[PDB]
């Protein structure tokens, strides 16, 4: 019985 | 530069609508600065003013690299907003224009286009795939085609790595198989780089690629990254351990053979630290990972035993965040369903019973079912040894019978069925 997963870098970043 | 500070949007529009490229440049810079302030950049105002198409046309002005940079940056910041705001950048034709900038002779402009494409790809599967269809991958990879990564500016390398990880990122659907294959070799290389942020994002990307069907896992495992992942699993920087562990965890959701790669690489030796890690999430993911390993072959369970990890599972079950304990319950049920009688007995000698019984007081229904399954598998092991009597007593004098009996009054159907059963069958 394997069970798939189903603080990461953000999907978007603003440059300030 | 104070001459372009705090412009009104209407002043920006006035400047961009002039027939004067220098005036347009100054106005675009003023827009960048508006869009670059910390609190509430007026992205919607800038969009509403119809500026996006002009910014996009400025991307094409090879003879004025400053206005290419300013507009690239303005568009990056618009693309960093909501899906609707990113969509506005895409609808303006920004994707092919940014791809053309990837090859710019000016490093800061190339880098800006890398960042913009990362924001666009990061919006979701569809824009990710649209960036790939426009041919982003070849030029992106060409920027990393140098003998030694260390000769690249640190910030530049981090941005490229981050954008590549967004190209690997979403699912439903996952990235095109062809795009993954094209990207993987450069990813394996970044995964050996000495910069912690490059390593963090490289691992995140590998974790995205290994999150899916076993065929996806296989094309990653075939590239020989597992030893490097295991090394990174032991890093001191939490930002590196977290994605390394995610990738390792995904890889052991695969076939027995893919799982064996992780064990052979030496991953199990790191789990005494991971299963006691001060970061709650690391503990949780580590226990999840263990649950998939104990769902493996008996010889794989045996290596879990040999590495002294069963006492660590008893530990987590005895005291941990509840979500982690639930994972530990799964690890135990998987172990007990697949293990030999001797492995199962060993589990009991390590003290699994009491902590298991205490968790029968949990309000969560799923963990209760999981635990009853484990207890059944253990009784089953003890039947073959004719020691069911002795097991019954253990469960009794640690409050277990009180738990199981009460579970007959329990609401769920599947629970009272397993509970009543256990009683009549082993506790007369």
């Amino acid at each position: 019985g394997k069970r798939k997963h189903e603080g990461p870098s953000p999907v978007k970043m603003i440059k300030t | 530069n104070q001459g372009t500070v705090n412009w009104s949007v209407e002043d920006i529009v006035k400047g961009i609508n002039s027939n004067n490229l220098e005036s347009q440049l100054q106005a675009t810079q003023a827009a960048r600065k508006l869009l670059s302030r910390e609190k509430q950049p007026p992205i919607d105002n800038i969009i509403r003013a119809g500026l996006i198409p002009k910014f996009v046309s400025f991307l094409g002005k090879t003879d004025c690299s400053p206005i290419q940079f300013e507009s690239a940056w303005a568009l990056t910041n618009i693309a960093s907003g909501t899906s609707e705001q990113t969509k506005a950048v895409v609808d303006g034709g920004a994707i092919p224009a940014f791809i053309s900038l990837l090859a710019s002779p000016h490093a800061h402009i190339s880098e800006q286009a890398v960042w913009a494409l990362g924001n666009i790809a990061g919006d979701g599967s569809a824009f990710r795939d649209l960036v790939i269809k426009h041919g982003a991958i070849d030029p992106l990879l060409a920027l990393l085609a140098v003998p030694d990564l260390s000769t690249l500016a640190c910030g530049y390398l981090r941005n490229l790595t981050w954008t590549l990880s967004n190209l690997c990122r979403n699912k439903n659907p996952a990235p095109p198989l062809d795009a993954v294959e094209q990207i993987l070799p450069t990813l394996v290389r970044l995964l050996h780089h000495n910069d912690p942020e490059v390593l963090a994002d490289s691992c995140w990307a590998i974790s995205y690629l290994t999150d899916g069907p076993n065929e996806r896992i296989e094309m990653v495992v075939k590239k020989g990254v597992v030893p490097q992942l295991v090394k990174l699993l032991g890093a001191t920087e939490l930002p590196i351990v977290t994605p390394a562990l995610r990738a390792i965890g995904n890889i052991v959701t695969g076939t027995d053979e893919q799982t064996q790669k992780v064990i052979d690489a030496g991953a199990l030796a790191v789990f005494p630290s991971l299963l006691t890690n001060p970061k709650t999430n690391i503990q949780k993911e580590a226990t999840w990972t263990m649950s998939n390993i104990t769902a493996g072959r008996q010889d794989q369970i045996q290596q879990v035993v040999n590495h002294g990890l069963v006492p660590f599972l008893v530990g987590v079950l005895s005291k941990a965040d509840f979500k982690t304990q639930k994972e530990a319950a799964w690890a135990i049920t998987n172990y007990t369903s697949g293990g030999t009688v001797e492995q199962i007995v060993y589990l009991v000698h390590c003290g699994i019973i009491e902590p298991l019984m205490n968790l029968l007081s949990a309000k969560d229904t799923k963990i209760i079912q999981v635990i009853l399954d484990a207890i059944s598998n253990i009784f089953q092991a003890a039947e073959k040894l004719g020691e069911t009597e002795k097991l019954s007593i253990m469960i009794e004098e640690c409050g277990g019978l009180d738990k199981i009996e009460a579970l007959q009054r329990h609401e769920n159907e599947s629970v009272y069925k397993a509970s009543l059963n256990l009683i009549e069958k082993y506790f007369s």
